[PDB]
């Protein structure tokens, strides 16, 4: 029973970043495309600092290689200044480390660490502390919290649930019930009729690359964000003094790291709690509905300031490819779209390891042969039959830790060699009982192939007048 | 802020389509019927011409010798 | 051969159990005629004189049997259709939604289709071909639109569809 | 729950069909048609037999394009785009329909009993009167006085064509076309386009309306609105966006009425349709044209005062985001990504009644009278 | 196995048989292996031509 208007207030993910859109954003890059291509073997891409990166090296142009859905957008639009969507700390972690920077150290402490008389070292020192606390913290925080072997586990899973192909396919498919309609938030696990998630098939060749680029970079974004949030709504004042106090004590330190990422793999550990990040990791990454994702994508362009139906718009059209081609503080976003090209060739959405190794019926005989008996089961010795639902709760349950790469992109079957754990099926463990079935079936087959019909045999003598052989 | 787009603009570069053709100029004659069109230039595509096919719609009286 | 069981596919483990069938002596519904005419006032009959069942038990360790029982631990409805008409309003009784996993139908005649769910139907007075049980549909030809209520359905999700115009 | 998600339970059915050839997008010089002068009165009713007949097919006057959607030149290159990308063979238009109780209660008393399943307990037995007609042959050859069975037959489906279309319009006539609610219309619209009063009332009280929201009544003062950036585009694009903003507006308005119908009946009142239905059987079928038995009908289950307690709270505010929020939900049901460039939902509908097919006759009225306040309220 | 059954009536419209089946003890039993047997004689009536 609801009686209210749709919509509703959610001051989670209220909140935008305003700066000028990068010279070189996507849609001004007609060869994004082959760049952004990923091959065999591609290992995760790696945050970056201002260490290795000197300089900012760079309003949308018709290109020779626009490609038919940027080409009319290149042309019907006011573009003045894209916002985008404000992926920050929270705003009291980052109010404790800028009052206490606030320059308080001074130059003294400065040039007691350096040993040194050159004031340009003290200068190099401190424009590295600042950019560190700007941006190389927030990353450094990204990479921690992304990167757990388990938790891309978990993100490649929603990925493949919210895009209904390859194992979880499978499980509609042979269930007869219907599993993509899971949609969750925090772990509630709520369910929901009203969701499109199959009309990404539609589009083919570049326009399925970009338009799946997109949803996942905002599916990152959106997971983020209600991460940061919720740390932020159970933060204590009191572990606010607990950071000023542990602040205090480690400065020392913190000003005697000569790299800029180690200066900030030192801030993030201080400040990112382990007891935290497992907590936060806990079931944070919820399932999330195609619908969701355009409802969440037309919220930024309308905030933004371009009507959404002034013909197509992407928000990750609007944004640079490399750190080194865009301005610091979307640093952020750039990593993000790395991340999220990552997982979009990893998954194979352009089956990952999640599928091909294990969980193919065509690769695992054993899992086949299982499947090829599912509903032929029967035994009363006054239920116990092998219904649809129990066999494909074991086929989702089950998942093979070992085997599944998450350092680079390895696509099993594409390698010449073994797998790491022989196959084995869900729910029948014991090849001799699969084989006695098998025996079974092909015994019921045959006989009623034999005697399908019913023979007419003479009544006197007692030969069959329409034998069949 | 619009006019018109092309269907070359349009598309993609690795996608095969189908095209109709209203004929520019038609000359129905004694003997003949004339049939004339205009094609447009393959920027970054060839015209496989063999794949062409017409298609005819008309009325057939087969005389009265047609038993 | 036995049918029940060859779309069940029914397995007995121990108890001793009983098994009890019944056999029709109605001429229409056991025999065939080319004209259709009532074979049992014509004066057809049937007549049995023994009936034997022949089984065929397997092999299977009782190992077997107790690991699998401690690891394991479609709908028919006919429509009236008066004669000579041309529309027809039906309204499915509400069953789980779920398993719809698409429905067939077909138009048959009153005379052909026995009165199935009795012992003996005396009004079934034909005994040619009744499509309601070996498939020989022919009817089909007769049907010119089907419209579904506005009520949402998956699609494979049109409301009417058009037949022949 | 997700926020930015939605499962409501009396906004969508989404009557499903087939898209008339005929529809908006197919008619190129449709802006033509569509121009409105100050001699114009607001569109009037029509019924099955005032029309001759129906063609649905794109007709002469339109020429193909030497390149269910045919293309077309002298049209916007928005329809261009939309038909080289789109060609989809059905549409989930919004549902208008009477609900389902009271057209189910019609039907049964007036035109033909629904039957049930047979149980399996007898056949043969032609007991037709259960699936009888309500009406019998020789009933209805004595009402009209004559045995023509051709008579008997062109009365019945004359009255089960005004049934299943007509008494649907006839309500909504009256329903839309009430000086007052034309009225609150007009407000409605300059406060969602925020339009001269809208403004000057923003200067005065320095705060701007666009928060300003209600659902029966019962505000909720969102705050995430902005309606603004229509200003930004002009041309014929303008004209068609405002034209459709306006039909999904008139939708839902239509839609959240026929809600809270639905929400309030009861046994009793079934009943009292039944008693009105058998008492006055003679009257409704015995009419001289589909106009005076569709009123008829009307007063029957549409009583003044019922219209009456409807009105009243029904124009609920609405903002930009709320209608783009349906719009971008109706295309997702029919199967359109909303990433394509510039799909509304209503090129998908005739202009006027001569060509549509019966089912889509007040999805037409509707799409007419939103033309009508558009050009009325002087969108500019 | 054969199986001679226990019960046997002939009604006017029936022919009921009655069978008894053994416990399955290191064995179970395919049902839809079953076939029946049967034996009789059939009047085709004054309609066969």
């Amino acid at each position: 029973p609801v009686f209210a208007v749709p919509e509703v207030l959610a001051t989670y993910h209220i909140f935008f970043q305003n700066c000028k859109i990068p010279l070189s954003c996507r849609a001004n890059r007609s060869r994004a495309d082959k760049q952004l291509a990923l091959r065999q073997g591609a290992v995760i891409p790696d945050i970056a600092s201002l260490d290795e990166v000197p300089k900012i090296f760079e309003v949308l142009v018709e290109l020779e290689g626009d490609n038919a859905r940027l080409a009319v957008l290149k042309r019907s639009i006011e573009v003045t200044h894209f916002a985008y969507p404000a992926l920050n700390l929270p705003p009291k972690v980052m109010s404790t480390v800028m009052s206490e920077l606030i320059p308080a150290v001074g130059d003294e402490q400065l040039a007691r660490w350096l040993e040194t008389r050159e004031p340009a070292d003290l200068e190099e020192r401190r424009k590295l502390m600042m950019a560190a606390v700007l941006v190389t913290v927030e990353l450094e925080c990204m990479q921690r919290f992304f990167a757990d072997p388990e938790m891309q586990r978990k993100l490649e899973e929603t990925l493949h649930y919210t895009f209904r192909q390859g194992y979880v396919r499978q499980a509609c498919k042979i269930s007869n019930v219907e599993l993509c309609n899971l949609v969750s938030y925090l772990g509630i696990l709520h369910e929901n009729r009203l969701g499109q998630n199959v009309l990404h098939s539609t589009l083919k060749g570049e326009a399925r690359r970009d338009y799946v680029r997109d949803c996942v970079y905002l599916f990152l974004c959106y997971t983020w964000q209600t991460a940061m949030g919720v740390w932020q709504q159970c933060l204590e004042e009191r572990n606010l003094k607990e950071l000023q106090k542990l602040l205090k004590q480690n400065l020392k330190d913190l000003w005697t790291a000569f790299n800029e990422r180690s200066v900030a793999a030192h801030l993030a550990d201080i400040i990112f709690p382990e007891r935290l990040l497992k907590t936060l990791q806990q079931g944070l990454p919820d399932f999330t509905s195609q619908s969701m994702l355009q409802n969440f994508r037309n919220f930024i362009l309308e905030r933004s300031g371009i009507l959404p139906a002034t013909c197509c718009a992407l928000p990750s059209d609007f944004v640079p490819i490399k750190y080194r081609e865009c301005p610091p503080p979307l640093w952020g976003h750039c990593y993000l779209l790395q991340l999220a090209n990552y997982l979009a060739y990893h998954s194979d959405i352009m089956r990952c390891n999640l599928c091909t190794p294990h969980r193919s019926l065509v690769c695992n005989s054993q899992l086949l042969s299982e499947s090829q008996i599912i509903g032929t089961f029967e035994l009363q010795g006054p239920g116990l039959k092998l219904t649809p639902g129990l066999w494909t709760s074991a086929y989702l349950r089950k998942f093979v830790p070992e085997d599944y790469h998450a350092h680079e992109i390895r696509f099993y079957e594409d390698q010449s060699r073994p797998p790491n754990a022989e196959l084995t099926a869900c729910v029948i463990t014991q090849g001799h009982i699969l084989g006695q079935l098998q025996a079974i079936n092909k015994a019921r087959q045959e006989f009623l192939l034999r005697k399908g019909r019913g023979v007419y045999l003479d009544p006197q003598s007692g030969e069959e007048l329409n034998p069949i052989p | 802020p619009t006019v018109a787009p092309t269907h070359d603009v349009t598309t993609d570069r690795s996608q095969r389509l189908m095209l109709r053709f209203v004929p520019v100029d038609r000359e129905d004659n004694t003997y003949s019927y004339k049939v004339r069109y205009t094609l447009a230039v393959g920027d970054n595509r060839v015209l496989d011409m063999a794949s062409t096919f017409f298609d005819i719609r008309g009325v057939l009286d087969r005389g009265p010798s047609f038993k | 051969p036995q049918k029940f069981f060859a779309v069940k596919n029914l397995l007995l483990l121990p108890g001793s159990y009983t098994y009890e069938w019944n056999f029709r002596k109605d001429v229409n519904m056991v025999l065939q005629s080319s004209l259709g005419n009532d074979l049992r006032t014509d004066g057809a009959t049937i007549s049995f004189t023994s009936i034997n069942l022949y089984a065929t038990f397997f092999p299977m360790a009782h190992n077997t049997a107790s690991t699998l029982e401690a690891m394991l631990r479609a709908a028919n409805m006919l429509y009236p259709i008066p004669a000579n008409a041309t529309n027809i309003p039906i309204s499915i009784p509400s069953r789980n939604w779920a398993a719809f996993r698409g429905w067939s139908f077909t138009r048959l005649k009153t005379k052909e289709t026995p009165s199935l769910g009795s012992g003996f139907d005396p009004y079934f007075v034909y005994s040619g071909s009744i499509p309601y049980l070996d498939g020989t549909f022919y009817l089909n030809h007769t049907f010119k639109k089907v419209s579904i209520m506005f009520d949402s359905s998956v699609s494979w999700s049109p409301n009417e569809f058009e037949i022949k115009r």
